[PDB]
């Protein structure tokens, strides 16, 4: 078992295990949001950013039916978070069980992603080191987590490229 | 006094000849 | 309740904003300072005694534009806060536009539109008035595009766009800016409706025989389409057709929602004094060829949807008796996958001439909004001019020095040429 | 004893009924202000049919005034004989359906259609039994195809033994209107096939025709188009509301017309329509009432009976007149025209005589008539909806709404072999 | 003969409470000076029920109005209608309570129901025999919820088998006002189910539905609200105070509607109740009373009766009407609503008839009825109590003065076991 | 009968003091000789014949600041022993104003504190304002907060404290007056409200549009603030919530009473002009964290509880709309186990437009007064601005050297720090 892959398995884990509710109403936040200015700034970029490698297509869609799929658990977008990641959700009761790309989602996804401001790039770099000195807002954590799912796809997909 | 003023339910409450 | 928030960004959006507003308030008969001497709502707002504001919101950049409508006659109808301004000019720059020094006036113009369109529910849709060559009228304007369709997502968007016209262009860095514009106005509005400069001041030449024309001339003639476009909402006619109307009966498929617009008759005292203005005879001026305000000749084209807004005192019979002759000539074609092609609508107000204009008083007319795919040239030029300049990297470090990197432009040539794709293959 | 519980949807159907019930209120007599006058007692000894009491002595119709946009029923309110219905039976939407039978149907159309079982049934148990119910709307519109034939569906599974009649206007050949056409067409006639008892066929094409070849009327409004329809509107209820020589309820004009429950479309024609300038010149008895009302000018579809065969026909004559020229001179149209009437149904052809004549003419006839001619209307509208589903055109508007393209297929083959049954019989 | 001796317990009660004693006033034809003007036998045939002589001839009520507060004491008196009252019944507060169920059931309603006893004592030896005591508050507040039930439990034990009724505002389920709800609404009604004969639920928000949508009102005030509730228990108490052909007491509608002495919770609707336009096109007839009574938009609660059985139920119509129209209205609603009614008691309702309408009406009806469909108020009220319970909110303002956790948690018990009693039973 | 006793110290409670009761004074009708030209009861006395004075202490260290009121317009409204004159200021220190020069005017303030507070029972509690920054106003707050609680111990003692607000501080030292001031307001205060300079500043900025105000324009709005709380004990109306109910309904937990303020609309002549100030509107724009008035942001907070009194032709259906728009308004967020947050209370007398000053005349208005766990940042960014200060013994000389000694400001910081973790634990 890899380490990129392993930190595949461990970030989905996150978004699995927070709560359907609460991850609606607080991805429902960023989008509709004004105050600070990243934060939009971020939900556009990674929301598709999401959907794009995720379907493996380059086209875009209309960004409401981009949330929703984002956080219904029965739909085709964790349906396929699962695939990538090594798992299948089987609804029963949804356990999850452990299983075992084209050219062009990949600039959309790289060029894309260089446009994060520089708020969103470090305090990713701080949300994983404080993570450590905890185990030694809840809002904003959740498009923190969706970028766990994100740099541990992008990173080991174009490692399996190389 | 005015916080129960029912000028209309009053005559609601009655056949209205307009 | 019917209510329509007419957002205005950029220069031309604030100046063809100023005549129809002149053009809603003249009709509706309220004094400039906001009182008349009940179905005004969908354009006013009532404000304590007899008191009328306008349901609108002004963008720029810059103070040299607004600050001067705050300087002028029409300064106690507005509302302070309706209109906003920046400080410095987006400089012919959809980068720096969309990226630079946007970001610190989205945030004001959206608190104002939410402040604005959540005082009654019920509410119509977005009209919007910009130009994709100016630099805030194609960048900040495309900004707010994606706030309305986030906010407001199921929320009707009607879009009018003033595009760089093939031969005067009045600018140089607009091939880069418009091509920019529309690989995400695609996505975010549901009805754009295509006007050209030359392609107005044209219509002045020949219909109204003014020879040197100014923008807020044309200005008037626009301000007399968008007030027969949302005439059913304001008066009852026979046949109301709302602006939820037009993207159910024009847009077939989704990324097709370019159209063009028309308006018949342009006449001034001294031929209105001669002419018999039958309903036939307007709507046959109407669908002539050199009448379109979009400069894009039909006759190279197909025709998809069609649409008119009848006003004045038409009866219903004419309106079918003209229709049938504008479906037997055969120099105007329909798409074969489309038999029945029309749509029709009579609202029962006439006209309304603003005192001082070039117009005359007319006791009918047609607004003519159409759906063709002869909109594949217009963005076939827009190509070739964009590729000339993008051969050898001109005027690319004045948008890949403010925030945005390369990319964005070989994404708008792509978007782009897949559209003219579209167009091809919807037109066989 | 017998009520007709109207139901009006769409802006054209409140245009209709506003016309409606200008001429019922008009033959019986009937202040604007529910009042009677007329001091006759022939009208009112059945006003129950059309009308309730309202303990104050005038007149409620029993309407149920239904759209999804609240303007055109400011419209009727304020027009007049309008201030006559009573202010909750108007259901009122606010944002309209926009042609579109998917929101009409299904996403939009179903919060408010709550609303209109609750007034329906207001009125429908307030009487002791009613006979049907009356729905006029488009089939071209949004909130009359779709939102109104919803309510025609859910009254027959609650009402199932009552008789429904529908009279819709639908897509015209020639003129073409409102560009979504055939789509609201073809799917509202699918649902209306097996929940519509009768369904009489207008045109508004037809009715231009009426206006400028048999009443040379100049300039024709729609209010000129609503007088012609509600005037065959009232002559297919006259048995209801007045005596006769040989009376006939509704019931029977639908147990004489069907020969199979599948087919219950027919043929709309109202005798006599004369200029205004030639009214004195021409004789008014049967023979010239019989010779116009079988006539293709004369008739309110967009369909030449000429190119079908008659199944069962039926007249509905109005006012003093003998039963004797009732007989022959429909009996002497069958042996001339012998090639226009079916050969397997003997006496194919229903008469029926109210003695009250219409108001201004001493006598009158209503044509109801099933006919295989309609299925040149079908063909005109299936073949549209086909040319429009081959490529893919206008779908997203439709399927986008909690739509799936299922509803359209088999739209379509229950409309090709409502064409096969009857291209069967000619 | 038979006296109501009414008590207005919190500033809820004390408006509501005067909005009755003018609507009765005039329904005695009694000017506010307490002269009668009329001349009619019948008005003051029975005036002992709600009033007394005073030896120069006006007539005081037997209302004790009584509060913690002398902020609604003086505009009830400077009011309309507001010098009839003797100022002797007044009890004053001065400290007030701060919407407190402790503060008012135990600190400062300790000394001041002393004061309250002592003058209903003396409006009930006064007379021969008192039928009972009415009671009207709202259960939302510190004074009328918390010490206004004071009141309650000790005239239950100086008067056992006298009526106890009382008229409860109870808090509500959307719009939440006076942020302590359910602390005073769970501690109010375990304390009111062992003591109160009947108790009917008014919801503040029901009364603006009936003002919003079937009345049509656009600036709706609360002396709007309040005559909802005064012309609805002006007909339960219209058989005291005038002749009729059937009969029926507080102690009559006891019986009828209580099988067990835990349920004792009624809906209250009035009829007829239509709009400016609208009154004048109605038919004001039996069926359309009964049919617009027995319709979720009439009830004064916030609970659908649909959503449960009907257990019991009674109707006191008002006016001269038939009484076979009464009687056989109740058999159609039994037998073609059947499912919304409870199988092992045969005929749920009865009903009464008062040959005395209400001015302005030829004809009304007042509707009680006790159903199970009114425990989703006492589980959503439950879940709010239990939810700043769990973790100790807002206790400190209830603990500092005199109440303990474990009759909290008897609240509980004693509200789940109300909800218990109502499932076994549908 | 119902009465409150106004105590003002500090120059912050002396200025403010002036705008509450001149517009107390505008209110009820009285001329500053005191005279007329029995709804004045609660803030007036009834002396003489036809006379009124206030039921407020002026207690102050500076002569400069109070012996200037006693010889201005008011000199004649106010009885003499109200203004209260120490002899030296404290400077901005707590142990000064504590220990050492304010002990000699404690025994003198509660003469007169007593000698008012025995006119009638029925007194509703003090209204005691306050500068937390200050010397006179923290450190005599502390000393005149225990005599009160340990006489008066059952009475409402509200506190409306001028706190540091976060970026700019008018002083140097102002860390350890706050931090000392808690220390004393948390066993003592019964009802606090926050307010700050720079939330009133920029209140003053985009909603009166004055670029630049002194203190005495933010004395006007805070003038309103108290004037629309406390006109439930004057005026008769449909819900009066009183100040007994105001700490009942706003506090959870006894050690959490901290409760910011926000009053809308305040709008200018240009800006009274062009709105219809609906009810739905103006308490939306008090939910606006830009209408907040300790800059603090609702965003990252939850709501506990909300109170809103209204003035004004105010309806309760429209009310109890609005209240459930808020609701279903997702934004803000209420705390889960809380779930009815409300407290509404509604007059009907408008608030008197103050002349010459800077607002309008406006029909109806909103104040509110909410707690939430958002004062987690009021009081974490003034702990990492005095673990700093008492890092390495800045300023701490002076203290040390006044009375107190070290150590006092290490159990400061840990019933603050206290404070923090309780504020964490409520809204888990
Ligand atoms: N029809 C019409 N077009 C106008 C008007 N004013 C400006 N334009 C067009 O706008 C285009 C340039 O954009 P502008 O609106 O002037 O500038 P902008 O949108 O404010 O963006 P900036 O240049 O960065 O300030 C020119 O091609 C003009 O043709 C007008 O009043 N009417
Ligand atoms: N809002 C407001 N705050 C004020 C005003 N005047 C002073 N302050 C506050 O008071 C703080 C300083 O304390 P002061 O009131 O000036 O002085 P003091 O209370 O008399 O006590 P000392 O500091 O010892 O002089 C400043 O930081 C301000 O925050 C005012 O007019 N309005
Ligand atoms: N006969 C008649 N037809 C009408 C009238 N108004 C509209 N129509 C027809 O209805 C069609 C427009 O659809 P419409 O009924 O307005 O859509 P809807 O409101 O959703 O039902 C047009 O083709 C008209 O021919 C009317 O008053 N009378
Ligand atoms: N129906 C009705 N409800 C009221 C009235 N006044 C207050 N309420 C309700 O009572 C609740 C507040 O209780 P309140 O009477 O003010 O407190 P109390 O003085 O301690 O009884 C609110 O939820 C109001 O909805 C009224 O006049 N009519
Ligand atoms: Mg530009
Ligand atoms: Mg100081």
């Amino acid at each position: 078992e890899p380490p990129s892959f392993r930190r595949l398995r461990h970030s989905f884990l996150k978004l699995w295990n927070y709560n359907e509710a609460q991850f609606k109403a607080a991805l429902y936040r960023h989008a509709f949001s004004s105050f600070p200015a990243y934060n939009y700034d971020t939900t556009a970029i990674l929301c598709r950013c999401i959907y794009q490698l995720c379907a493996d297509a380059t086209s875009a869609l209309p960004l409401n039916s981009i949330l929703m799929l984002l956080t219904d658990r029965q739909s085709y977008l964790w349906r396929r978070m699962a695939r990538l990641s090594g798992y299948v959700i089987c609804s029963f009761i949804q356990r999850v069980v452990p299983i075992p790309i084209r050219g062009a989602v990949l600039e959309s996804i790289e060029l894309k992603l260089a446009k994060l401001s520089e708020e969103f790039i470090d305090e990713f770099v701080l949300y994983g080191r404080q993570q450590g000195l905890l185990l030694q807002p809840e809002d904003r954590y959740v498009l923190m987590d969706l970028y766990e799912w994100l740099a541990a796809a992008m990173t080991f997909s174009q490692k399996c490229i190389k | 006094n005015r916080r129960n003023w029912s000028e209309n339910i009053e005559s609601l409450l009655r056949q209205a000849t307009p | 309740m019917r209510e329509v928030i007419s957002i205005h960004v950029g220069q031309a959006g604030i100046q063809i904003g100023n005549a129809c507003w002149e053009l809603f308030c003249l009709e509706h008969g309220i004094q400039p300072d906001g009182q008349m001497p009940d179905a005004f709502n969908t354009f006013f707002s009532e404000t304590g005694a007899g008191k009328h504001v306008p349901r609108c919101v002004f963008l720029d950049l810059e103070p040299t534009v607004v600050d001067e409508v705050r300087t002028g006659t029409y300064r106690h109808l507005f509302h302070p806060e309706q209109l906003i301004s920046g400080k410095e000019d987006a400089a012919n720059n959809f980068a720096r536009g969309h990226y630079t020094i946007g970001k610190e006036i989205v945030d004001l113009s959206l608190d104002r539109i939410r402040k604005l369109a959540d005082n009654c529910t019920g509410l119509q849709g977005f009209l919007m008035f910009n130009a994709v060559g100016g630099g805030t009228g194609s960048g900040l304007g495309c900004l707010l595009l994606e706030r309305l369709s986030v906010d407001y997502g199921k929320k009707s968007k009607l879009n009018f766009c003033s595009w760089p016209s093939p031969q005067v262009s009045t600018a140089v860095v607009e091939p880069y800016n418009s091509v920019l514009s529309t690989h995400s106005l695609l996505e975010h509005t549901d009805v754009a409706v295509m006007l050209d400069n030359e392609a107005i001041y044209d219509i002045c030449r020949r219909n109204l025989d003014i020879e040197r024309p100014t923008y807020t001339n044309l200005n008037r003639l626009i301000a007399q389409v968008i007030s027969s476009l949302t005439a059913s909402l304001r008066f009852d006619g026979a046949l109301n057709v709302d602006v939820t109307e037009f993207q159910t009966n024009l847009v077939p498929y989704p990324r097709i929602h370019f159209m063009l617009s028309s308006y018949a008759p342009i006449i001034s005292a001294e031929k209105a004094y001669h002419e018999q203005l039958s309903v036939a005879e307007i709507t046959n001026s109407a669908f002539e060829p050199a009448s379109m305000m979009a400069k894009c000749d039909p006759r190279h084209g197909k025709y998809m949807a069609c649409c008119l807004m009848y006003r004045g005192d038409v009866v219903p019979k004419d309106v079918n008796a003209a229709v049938a002759t504008i479906k037997t000539k055969r120099t105007i074609q329909f798409v074969d996958w489309c038999p029945t092609g029309f749509k029709c609508g009579i609202n029962y107000q006439p006209p309304t001439v603003v005192p001082g204009g070039d117009l005359a008083k007319v006791m009918r007319a047609v607004c003519m909004i159409s759906n063709s795919t002869a909109i594949a040239e217009v963005f076939s030029r827009m190509d070739h001019k964009f590729d000339l300049m993008y051969a050898k990297r001109a005027f690319v470090h004045w948008y890949v020095g403010e925030g945005m990197e390369e990319g964005e432009f070989s994404e708008a040539r792509e978007d782009l040429a897949a559209l003219e794709k579209d167009y091809e293959e919807v037109g066989i | 004893m017998r009520e007709i519980v109207h139901v009006q949807g769409g802006q054209c159907g409140n245009q209709i009924g506003a016309k409606f019930w200008e001429v019922i209120s008009d033959e019986h007599g009937i202040d604007p202000t529910g009042t009677y006058c007329g001091d006759s007692d022939l009208q009112l000894e059945r006003i129950n049919v059309f009308y309730n009491e309202a303990t104050g002595g005038r007149f409620v119709p029993r309407a149920i005034l239904m759209d999804l946009e609240p303007g055109t029923m400011d419209s009727v309110r304020a027009g007049p004989f309008g201030q006559l219905f009573r202010p909750d039976n108007f259901v009122f939407g606010q944002t309209g359906a926009g042609n579109n039978w998917a929101k009409g149907h299904y996403t939009e159309g179903a919060e408010l259609i709550d609303s209109v079982l609750d007034v329906v049934r207001k009125e429908a148990e307030g009487c002791d039994c009613l006979q049907g119910f009356q729905i006029t709307h488009s089939l071209g519109g949004g909130t009359g195809s779709g939102m109104g034939t919803l309510l025609i569906s859910k009254v027959r599974e609650e009402y199932p033994d009552r008789i429904m009649e529908t009279f819709s206007v639908f897509p015209s050949p020639k003129v073409s209107d409102t560009v979504v056409e055939p789509y609201n067409a073809t799917l509202s006639v699918h649902q209306l096939v097996e929940n519509a008892d009768e369904v009489q066929v207008i045109d508004n094409e037809a009715l231009y025709d009426i206006c400028f070849r048999t009443l040379k009327l100049t300039t024709p409004t729609y209010g000129d188009l609503n007088h012609l329809v509600s005037a065959a509107m009232s002559g297919v209820t006259c048995c209801l509301r007045f005596p006769g020589q040989l009376n006939s309820d509704l019931r029977k004009l639908a147990v004489n017309l069907i020969p199979f429950p599948r087919l219950h479309f027919f043929l709309i024609g109202f005798a006599p329509l004369t200029s205004r300038g030639s009214q004195q010149y021409r004789a008014l008895s049967v023979p010239e009432l019989t010779q116009q009302m079988f006539d293709a000018k004369n008739m309110m579809c967009a369909s030449d009976p000429r190119h079908g065969r008659y199944l069962t026909a039926s007249a509905m004559f109005r006012g003093r007149m003998s039963t004797k020229e009732v007989d022959e001179q429909m009996l002497n149209v069958q042996n001339k025209n012998s090639s226009y009437f079916v050969e397997w149904i003997p006496n194919n052809m229903k008469s029926s005589v109210c003695d009250i004549p219409p108001k201004g003419l001493k006598m009158s006839v209503t044509f109801v008539g099933n006919s295989t001619a309609i299925q040149e209307m079908f063909k005109r509208v299936s073949d549209q909806f086909t040319a429009m589903f081959r490529r893919k055109a206008f779908l997203h508007w439709y399927t986008g709404e909690g739509m799936d393209e299922m509803e359209f297929t088999e739209a379509e083959s229950n409309m090709n072999d409502l064409v096969s049954e009857y291209q069967q019989y000619q």
